[PDB]
C-alpha cells in the first residue's frame, strides 16, 4: 500500500553526444564519368543526287580520316543528258538569254551539282561521269558503296562526322539536379591524356536524363587542333563546389522511419523531445534541413537509442515525453 | 604407552608442533576464500547462436541432430536443451563424481561432427571454463560529459577492456552486458530497385563481391622479395555507397547509394543494462574459472583497472556494481573475531578453575600449536574454502582445550597428595616427573579413547553427497583435524609444558541435590527420562530450511512477466523499476539488466530480468531498519501491474540454477510429453500459491504464450512470377527481417553489416502484407500477392529437462518458514489441483536439496552407534556401554529446546550440529565412567567386591563426584561461552553459524545439568544386578 | 464483475497513456514509383511535303531543345514550280481571279505550306529553297537528316516532344488497385529537385495494365514552366485515400493473437477491463475496427502489455470469453 511516486518517461544521464544545429553550405566533392565522342554539328551525309552505276572507288572505308575535297568514287549519272543536251543544243542556234537561264536552272533543280553546271557551260559538252567529295573534314563512320555496284538516291556514299571541336559528354546524377543547374566550372580530365586536363566553364546541361541509369547529361566542348582527344576514350567531369547555405545537422542525429522523418532535440534544461522536421538533403556526413529546427538548437547524434531490430519508432519516441 | 615415548623426546617433538605450527600458518597464507565451491559441475553447455529466428525447427533440431549426437556420446545421461528466440542453448549432464575436463573432452567429440550440419553464420559453442556461481565482478561504463555514449563506450569494452581482463590468470570469461553494438545498415528503398531495375538478390551479391583484400604473392626487385597486396576492405560509409550494381556500356555504373541509404546504428540488443535508473549503460561482468580463488582474482583485477587510469579517454568512468571480496571479507573477518574471542574465554575459563599463571598458560598453549596444527590439515582440503573450514575451528575450540586441562586437573589434586603424605620444604627434579607421570596414567587413556570417538560420530558426514556435503564437509574434516592433532599434541606436548613450569560455593551448591539422587537409584533414572517425552511434544512449532539464508550486501531482484514483451518496453520496465529500487534509503547503487550477456551462462530472455542492488553499509541504514525489513519495503515499493518480483540472493540464484535451475527458494517443476497438459498445470498451480498464508508473489512462466506472424508463402502463386520458395524469403530474411549479411573489418575490432527496407514497409501486418517485391522478370508486385499472412501464437521457447517438456514454477516466500509453506503447497496441489493425463509433479528448489540431504540420516545415526559401540567396548564391559547411548538423547534433548527460544529451524546446518553433540557424550562418558571406575577400583573397593555395605560407596561416589566437578565444570564451562559466539547473528554469515550452534548450545548444558546424576545412579543399579 | 482494479500509483509509475475511441474514416496512405516523361499531346514529327534535297542543316541533334519556331534545315523542293510558274504567268496577263485562286489551290493541297505561298503573292518570285521550323517547344528526339542529303517525304526532319505541362507515371501494382479512388489525394516528389514544390495539374488511371510489369497506370499532368522536371527523372508518388466510415483507434492500443482481438477499456472507476473487437482494416498507425465499442470509450495506449497481462493474470481475460 506505497504511494511512492516515479517518472517514466525515458531517461538518459550517462552517455548522450549532442551537436548543435549549425547553418552552413553543404559541400560537395564528385567526379562524373564522362566520354569523348564525335562533334554532332560537324556531319555530312553524303548521298549521290541522281540514280546511276559506280564507275570507281578511291581507297577510303569505315575509320579513315578524311578532309574536305578528298574525293570518294566516280559514279555515271544519266538523268541529266537528256537535259544538258537541251541546252547545249540550244546554244548552238542562240536561244534567249532568258531561254537559257531557264533550262540552266532547272538543271539545278534536276539536282545536277551547282560545280557540275559550271563544266557544263565551260566545256559546252554532255556531263556523264560525276565525282563525289567529302563535304567535311571528319572520319567516315559509314561507307556503303564498292566497286561494282549501283548507286541508289537513298544508298549513303558517306558517313563524315568530324571532331574539330570534340565533345565531351558526363552523366551527372539526377540527385544533384538542384545543385548542377548552377554550377560554376568543372574539371575535365582524360586518362588517355593526362596532359589534356584543362577547366571547362561553358557546357550545356541537356533537357533530358538517360532513364537506364539515373542521370543527367552535361554536353561539354573541348578543341582538339591537335587531334588528341579520340572519340571512343574515357573521360572524367569532377566538381568541387558548395551550396547555397542552409541549416545543418549531422546525418547520424536524424531518425528517418521510410514515411516520417525527424529529430531528438535536447531542451534548455535536460528533457530530450522529438521534433518532426523537413529534409533537403545530406552530403558529407550533414544534412540540410529545409525546415523544423532553430539554428542553434541542441540535438542528439543517435538512432542508437532505439534498438533497431525493434521498437516501433513511432512507439519508441513517445515513450520519451509527457 | 605412547605419552611415555612423548616424556622421552621432552625437547624435540614440541619443537617440531610449532614447526608444523608455523608450517600452519602458511598451509593457511593460500588463503583468501570461497563463499562457495558449492556449485555442481557434472553439466557442458553448448550454445548455438541465431540459426533462423523460428521456435518450432531452428531449435527443434539444434536439439534434434545436434541432441540426437548428445544422445550417443559417451557419458550420456540427459539431454536438455533451451530453445528459444534464435538461441539455443544445451546442457549435458553426468555422474557426480565425473572430473569435471574428464567431460568436456567427452562432449567434444560430437560438437566438431556436428558442426557440418549448422547452417552458415552459426557456430555451435561451448560453455567457458567456469560456471554460473563464477560471476564475481561486474560493472557499468558510464560518461556523463558527453564525450561519448553507448556505441562508443560498448566498443570500448568489446575491444579494450575485456582484452585487458581475460588476461589476468584464473579468468576465464570477461563477458559483456547491455550496450549497443555499431552497427552498418545499408537502408534500400524498394523503389529506388524498381526504378532502377535493380533486385535485392542483386543488391546482396553486390554487397559481397566488395569487401574482402587479396595476396598476390611476391616478386624479387633488387634481391629483395616485395609482397604484392590489394586493398578492398569496407571501411568508409563512400566505400559503401560506391559498390557497384551494375554499369552500362556507356561506362555508366549504378551505385550502392543510387537504391540505399548507408547509416550508422545499433545492431539488434539481447539484453539491456540500465544503471541506477538513471541511464543505459554497457557493462563487463568477469567470470571466474570453475576451481580457481575468487579473492586472489578479484584483487588481481581491481589494480588492472588503475592501470588503466592514465588509459581510458576523458569522461569515461567505471561504476562498479558488483564485488564478492566485500562479503568474502566480511564473512573471513568475523569468524577470525569468534576464533579470537573463544580463544580469550578459555583463558578466562582455564584461570578461572585454576589460579596459578603457568597453570592457565600450558592450558593457553594448548591453542596457538593446536590452532596451527589445525592450519595444516586446511591445506590437505585447503581453507580456500568456505566459512565452514573456520567455523568448523570455531565450533571445536571448546573441545580442543578440553583435552589439555583435564589432565592439567588430573595433576593438581594428583599434588595434593604427595604433599600431605610426604613433607613440604623437600622436592627435587625427580618428584615433578614422577607426578607428572602419574597425573598422565590415570586420566591418560580414557581421555584419547574420547577424542577418536567424536571423529567417528563425525565420519558420517562424508557421506553426505553434494552440495550439503560440500558446505559440512571441510567443517567435517577441519574438526577432525585440530581434535585428533591436539589428542596428538597433548599426549606428546601438553604434559611437559605443564611440568617444566571459590570452588567451594560450587561444590556446596552441588552435592546437597546429590545424596538425593539416591534416595531411590531408579526412580531419578525415570524423572528424567520422562524430560525426553517433554521434548517431542515442542517438536511442533520450529520448521526447517535446506540452509540458513546467508544474507549478502548485495541483493537480488528478479521480477518476471508473461511470456511475451517487446525489447523496448521491456528495457523501459527496467528503467522504471530501476527508478523505484533507488528511491529507498537503503540502497546505494542498481544495476539492472533485461535479456543476456556476452556469455553462454545467461539464457534469461527479455521478459525476465536480473537487478543487483547494492544497499549502503549498515552504519548508513535508518534507525529501526533490518535486511528482512528493507527487503519488504523493497516489495511494496517496486510493483508494476502484471510483474511478479522474487527477491533472491546473489548467489543463491546462479548455483540454485546450477543445481536444479530454479531461481526461487520454492520450486514446483512440471514435465510433460505433451504442451497444452503443463501449461494447464502451470496455471492451476500458480493459483493455489497465491491463497497460502506463507507467500510474497507466485507466477509461473509460460512456455506457448509466443506471438508471430505467420507468412505462408504459396508455391503456385510465386510460380507465376518465377519465384522459388527461397526467393520469396529473401524478402522476409533480407527486405523485412534485417538479417547481417557481413562484417567490416576495423583493425582490432568487427562490427556487422545488413540489408532491409526501411521501417515503414514492415510496420504491421498491413504493411508486410503490401511489402513490394521486384520479380525476376522485373514485375512489380507485393509480398501478399505471392503468400498469405497471418498473426498466431505459439511456443514462446520449447524448455526440456532430460529430453521432456517442462515449465518451471516459481514461489516467494519469506515472512514464514519454508518447510512450512512448501508442504501446505503440494498439499494444496494434490487436494484441489487434480491429476491431470500424462503429467508429473514434483518440487526444486531448496526443498529438492532438504530431501537428499534427509535420506541417509537413519543411515548417518546408525553408522555412528555401529561405530560408537564399537568405541565403548576402554572399558570392555557391554552392559556399561548401553548406558552412554541413553545419556546422550537427554542432550539432544536440550539442542532442540533452544532452537524454539532462539526462533531458529531444522537444517543441515543443526543436523551436523546435533551429531557433533552426540560427539561429546563419548568423551563425557569417559568422564565420568573412569572416575566412577575408578572409585570401585580404589582402595575403598576392596570393601565392596567383597561384601555390602551401601554407605561406602556413597562416600566413593560423592568423591567421584567432587572429582569430576572442578575438571569437569571447567570444561564445560569452555563449551557454554563457545556456545554463545556461534549463537549470536549479528555479522556476514553469524545466523548460519548460529544454526549449526545451538543444537550444540542447549545440548551441552542438559548433559553436565543431567548425566551428571544419571549416569552414576544408573551404575548404582547396575552392580546391584552381578551381586 | 469484469475487468481488474490497479492500484493507482502503480498505473502512474507504468506511465499509463490512454487514447479515446472515435468514429470516423480510415485515411490509406501508400508510396509508389513514377517516371517523369515527355507529354505526348505537345507531338509533332516533322515531314518535308514534298520531296529535294537538304541545301543546310542547321547547328541541331537529337537530345537538344528547341523552341516553336526554331529552323530545323533548309531544302530546294522542285515539285511546286510549275504551278507556282503557271500562277506568276497569269498574274503578267491579266487573268480572272477565279483562275488565280483556283491555281493557288492546287498549289495548297499539292503540299506547298500556307506561309510559303504567302510569301510568293508577296514578292511575285517562284519559291524553291524552303526552310522547315519547329512547329513547338521541346526536344528533338529523332533527326535523320544531315547536311549533303536527299530529303524524302517520309524521313522524320525532326522529332519534338514538349514537356511543360511535364507528365509524371506511377505504376500501381494491380493487387493494390483499390488504393486508388476518386476522392484520392496526390501528392508529388522528385528527389532530383528536394526544392521544388509541384503542382498536379489532373491525374488519371488508364484503361489497362501494364503486362510487363503487372502494374496500373497513374498518369498526372503536372505544372513545369521553370522546366526543373526533366523526362526520365525519378518520381515517388505519395497517395492517401479515404475509407468508408469507421471505429478509429491507435494502433497500439489494439492485441491480435490471431484468434481474438481485443483493446483494454478504461472504465469510470478506473478499472481495466478487456473487451473483443473486431478489425477492419490498418494504416499509418492508426487501425479501424468494424465493431466492438463505442466512440467516447477510452482506449489505453501505453503500458498496454503489462496492463493486460495483468488482465490474464487476474482472469479478466478468461472472464470476459465467457460472459458473452
Ligand atoms: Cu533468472
Amino acid at each position: 500500500a506505497s504511494g511512492v511516486r516515479i517518472d517514466p518517461t525515458q531517461t538518459q544521464n550517462l552517455g548522450v553526444k549532442t551537436a548543435t544545429v549549425t547553418r552552413g553550405p553543404l559541400t560537395f566533392a564528385q567526379s562524373f564519368p564522362a566520354n569523348v565522342s564525335y562533334n554532332e554539328y560537324q556531319y555530312a551525309i553524303v548521298q549521290a543526287r541522281a540514280a546511276g552505276f559506280i564507275d570507281k572507288v578511291y581507297p577510303l572505308t569505315v575509320g579513315d580520316k578524311v578532309q574536305k575535297g578528298t574525293p570518294l568514287l566516280d559514279l555515271t549519272i544519266p538523268d541529266w543528258v537528256e537535259a544538258q543536251s537541251e541546252y547545249l543544243l540550244l546554244r548552238e542556234t542562240g536561244g534567249t538569254a532568258t531561254q537559257t537561264e531557264g533550262i540552266l536552272e532547272r538543271l539545278r533543280l534536276a539536282g545536277m551539282p551547282e560545280a557540275d553546271i559550271r563544266r557544263l557551260i565551260a566545256t559546252q559538252k554532255i556531263q556523264t561521269r560525276f565525282t563525289l567529295k567529302a563535304p567535311i573534314d571528319g572520319v567516315i563512320t559509314a561507307f556503303d558503296l564498292r566497286a561494282g555496284m549501283n548507286i541508289a538516291k537513298d544508298n549513303v556514299v558517306a558517313k563524315i562526322q568530324g571532331m574539330d571541336p570534340v565533345w565531351v559528354t558526363a552523366a551527372i546524377p539526377e540527385s544533384i539536379a538542384w545543385l548542377v543547374k548552377d554550377a560554376s566550372q568543372f574539371t575535365l580530365t582524360v586518362p588517355a591524356r593526362p596532359d589534356k586536363t584543362l577547366t571547362i566553364r561553358k557546357w550545356t546541361l541537356l533537357p533530358g536524363v538517360d532513364a537506364a541509369t539515373r542521370t543527367l547529361q552535361l554536353r561539354l566542348e573541348v578543341d582538339n587542333a591537335d587531334e588528341a582527344l579520340k572519340p571512343g576514350m574515357n573521360a572524367w567531369l569532377q566538381l568541387n563546389t558548395a551550396s547555397e547555405p542552409m541549416l545543418l545537422i549531422p546525418s547520424q542525429a536524424l531518425i528517418d522511419t521510410g514515411s516520417e522523418q525527424r529529430v531528438i532535440t535536447v531542451d534548455a534544461d535536460g528533457r530530450f523531445v522529438p521534433k518532426r522536421v523537413a529534409v533537403f538533403q545530406a552530403s558529407q556526413g550533414v544534412t540540410a534541413l529545409r525546415s523544423g529546427l532553430a539554428e542553434g538548437e541542441k540535438v542528439v547524434s543517435s538512432g542508437l537509442f532505439l534498438i533497431d531490430s525493434e521498437a516501433n519508432i513511432s512507439g519508441a519516441l513517445e515513450r520519451m515525453r509527457s | 604407552w605412547i605419552i611415555r615415548r612423548s616424556v622421552a623426546n621432552r625437547f624435540l617433538v614440541l619443537m617440531g608442533a610449532l614447526f608444523l605450527s608455523i608450517w600452519g600458518t602458511w598451509t593457511i597464507i593460500n588463503t583468501p576464500v570461497d563463499a562457495l565451491p558449492d556449485l555442481s559441475d557434472v553439466q557442458v553447455i553448448i550454445k548455438t547462436s541465431y540459426p533462423g529466428q523460428a521456435p518450432q525447427i531452428v531449435e527443434n533440431q539444434v536439439t534434434y541432430p545436434l541432441t540426437t549426437t548428445m544422445l550417443s556420446v559417451p557419458g550420456a545421461k540427459t539431454v536438455r536443451g533451451f530453445s528459444q528466440f534464435g538461441d539455443s542453448y544445451v546442457y549435458v549432464i553426468f555422474e557426480d563424481g565425473t572430473d569435471p575436463y574428464w567431460a568436456r573432452s567427452r562432449v567434444l567429440e560430437y560438437l566438431n561432427q556436428v558442426q557440418g550440419k549448422l547452417p552458415a553464420g552459426v557456430s555451435a559453442e561451448l560453455g567457458p571454463d567456469a560456471t554460473g556461481v563464477g560471476w564475481i565482478y561486474e560493472y557499468a561504463l558510464v560518461d556523463r560529459s558527453g564525450k561519448h555514449d553507448l556505441a562508443d563506450l560498448r566498443s570500448l569494452q568489446d575491444w579494450f577492456l575485456k582484452y585487458e581482463l581475460k588476461t589476468i590468470p584464473d579468468v576465464a570469461e570477461v563477458a559483456s552486458v547491455g550496450g549497443v553494438v555499431k552497427e552498418y545498415q545499408v537502408v534500400i528503398d524498394p523503389q529506388r530497385l524498381a526504378q532502377y531495375g535493380i533486385s535485392l538478390a542483386e543488391v546482396k551479391s553486390a554487397l559481397d563481391a566488395s569487401n574482402q583484400e587479396a595476396g598476390g604473392s611476391s616478386i624479387e626487385l633488387a634481391e629483395a622479395e616485395y609482397m604484392v597486396r590489394a586493398s578492398g576492405y569496407l571501411q568508409t560509409l563512400d566505400d559503401f555507397n560506391h559498390i557497384v550494381l551494375k554499369a552500362s556500356e556507356n561506362g555508366v555504373p549504378v551505385y550502392l547509394r543510387d537504391v540505399a541509404k548507408v547509416q550508422i546504428g545499433p545492431e539488434m540488443r539481447r539484453g539491456i543494462a540500465e544503471l541506477n535508473g538513471e541511464g543505459e549503460v554497457a557493462g563487463g561482468v568477469v567470470i571466474l574459472r570453475s576451481g580457481k580463488n575468487a579473492r586472489e582474482v578479484i584483487a588481481a583485477v581491481k589494480d588492472k583497472l588503475e592501470t588503466l587510469k592514465s588509459s581510458l579517454p576523458e569522461g569515461v568512468e567505471i561504476v562498479t556494481t558488483y564485488d564478492r571480496s566485500q562479503l568474502i571479507d566480511r564473512a573471513i573477518d568475523n569468524l577470525s573475531g569468534k576464533l579470537l574471542e573463544e580463544f580469550i574465554v578459555v583463558a578466562v575459563v582455564c584461570a578461572l578453575f585454576l589460579w596459578h599463571v603457568r597453570s592457565a598458560l600450558v592450558a593457553i598453549i594448548s591453542l596457538p600449536l593446536g590452532l596451527c596444527i589445525a592450519f595444516i590439515v586446511m591445506h590437505f582440503q585447503g581453507l580456500n574454502a568456505n566459512i565452514m573450514s573456520l567455523g568448523g575451528i570455531a565450533i571445536a575450540v571448546g573441545a580442543m582445550v578440553d583435552a589439555a586441562i583435564v589432565m592439567i586437573e588430573n595433576a593438581h589434586k594428583r599434588l595434593e597428595e604427595w604433599q600431605h603424605q610426604h613433607p613440604d620444604a623437600t622436592l627435587d627434579n625427580k618428584t615433578r616427573w614422577q607426578v607428572i607421570t602419574d597425573a598422565s596414567v590415570e586420566v591418560g587413556p580414557a581421555l584419547f579413547i574420547s577424542l577418536l570417538i567424536i571423529t567417528l560420530s563425525f565420519i558420517p558426514i562424508f557421506t553426505l553427497e553434494g552440495q550439503e556435503g560440500r558446505l559440512f564437509g571441510p567443517l567435517a574434516f577441519t574438526k577432525t583435524y585440530a581434535m585428533a592433532g591436539a589428542a596428538l599434541l597433548a599426549i606428546v606436548v601438553i604434559p611437559i609444558l605443564m611440568g617444566y613450569w571459590l570452588n567451594r560455593f560450587l561444590i556446596r551448591v552441588y552435592h546437597p541435590l546429590l545424596l538425593k539422587v539416591l534416595h531411590w537409584p531408579k526412580t531419578t533414572l525415570l524423572v528424567a527420562a520422562l524430560s525426553v517425552l517433554t521434548v517431542l511434544w515442542p517438536l511442533n512449532k520450529v520448521g526447517g530450511e535446506f540452509l540458513p539464508q546467508i544474507n549478502e550486501g548485495d541483493l537480488l531482484y528478479m521480477p518476471s512477466t508473461l511470456p511475451g514483451i517487446s525489447a523496448a518496453e521491456a528495457a523501459s520496465m527496467l528503467q522504471k523499476t530501476d527508478k523505484l529500487i533507488m528511491s529507498v534509503p537503503e540502497v546505494a547503487r542498481v544495476f539492472g539488466k533485461t535479456g543476456k550477456a556476452e556469455t553462454a551462462t545467461d539464457s534469461a530472455p527479455l521478459e525476465m530480468v536480473e537487478t543487483t542492488i547494492q544497499l549502503k553499509p549498515q552504519e548508513q541504514w535508518r534507525p529501526g531498519m533490518t535486511m528482512d525489513k528493507i527487503i519488504e519495503e523493497l516489495d511494496n515499493t517496486v510493483r508494476l501491474p502484471g510483474l511478479a518480483n522474487l527477491w533472491v540472493p546473489p548467489i543463491r540464484n546462479r548455483i540454485d540454477m546450477l543445481s536444479t535451475g530454479i531461481k526461487s527458494p520454492i520450486g514446483i517443476k512440471v514435465s510433460g510429453t505433451v504442451l497444452a497438459d503443463i501449461d494447464a498445470m502451470a496455471e492451476q498451480i500458480e493459483e493455489v500459491a497465491r491463497t497460502v498464508p506463507g507467500v510474497a508473489s507466485a507466477l509461473a512462466e509460460r512456455l506457448e504464450g509466443g506471438r508471430y506472424i505467420n507468412v505462408e508463402i504459396n508455391r503456385e502463386k510465386a510460380a507465376r512470377y518465377g519465384m522459388t520458395v527461397a526467393d520469396v524469403q529473401l524478402f522476409v530474411t533480407s527486405a523485412v527481417g534485417g538479417a547481417m549479411v557481413g562484417e567490416t573489418v576495423e583493425g582490432i575490432a568487427r562490427y556487422p553489416i545488413n540489408l532491409r527496407y526501411p521501417q515503414s514497409w514492415r510496420d504491421s501486418p498491413q504493411a508486410l502484407r503490401q511489402l513490394p517485391i521486384l520479380t525476376p522478370m522485373k514485375q512489380q508486385i507485393t509480398l501478399a500477392d505471392v503468400a498469405d499472412i497471418k498473426v498466431s501464437t505459439g511456443p514462446s521457447m520449447l524448455k526440456t529437462e532430460n529430453a521432456r517438456p517442462t515449465s518451471w514454477i516459481y514461489i516467494d516466500a519469506r515472512d514464514r518458514d519454508m518447510v512450512s509453506v512448501v508442504h501446505d503447497l503440494q498439499k494444496a496441489i494434490a487436494e484441489k489441483v487434480q491429476l491431470k493425463p500424462g503429467t508429473s509433479v514434483a518440487f526444486s528448489g531448496q526443498f529438492e536439496l532438504l530431501e537428499r540431504a534427509n535420506h541417509k540420516l537413519k543411515l548417518m545415526v546408525p553408522m555412528t552407534l555401529m561405530i560408537i559401540f564399537v568405541l565403548l567396548y576402554a572399558f570392555r564391559r557391554v552392559g556399561e556401554a548401553l548406558l552412554i547411548i541413553s545419556s546422550v538423547p537427554f542432550a539432544l534433548v536440550g539442542g532442540i529446546w533452544l532452537l524454539w527460544w532462539m526462533g531458529f529451524h531444522l537444517s543441515v546446518a543443526t543436523g551436523t550440529g546435533f551429531i557433533a553433540l552426540a560427539g561429546v557424550a563419548a568423551e563425557f562418558g569417559v568422564v565420568m565412567l573412569m572416575y566412577l571406575r575408578h572409585a570401585i577400583e580404589a582402595v575403598p573397593s576392596l570393601n565392596n567386591p567383597q561384601t555390602f555395605s551401601e554407605q561406602k560407596l556413597d562416600e566413593a561416589l560423592y568423591h567421584g563426584a567432587v572429582l569430576r566437578v572442578r575438571p569437569k565444570a571447567m570444561t564445560v564451562a569452555v563449551i557454554i561461552a563457545g556456545l554463545l559466539p556461534i549463537l549470536w547473528g549479528t555479522g556476514a554469515g553469524s545466523e548460519v553459524m548460529s544454526r549449526i550452534a545451538a543444537p550444540m548450545i542447549g545440548g551441552m548444558i542438559t548433559a553436565p545439568l543431567l548425566s551428571l546424576f544419571i549416569i552414576p545412579a544408573a551404575y548404582k543399579l547396575m552392580w546391584l544386578h552381578r551381586h
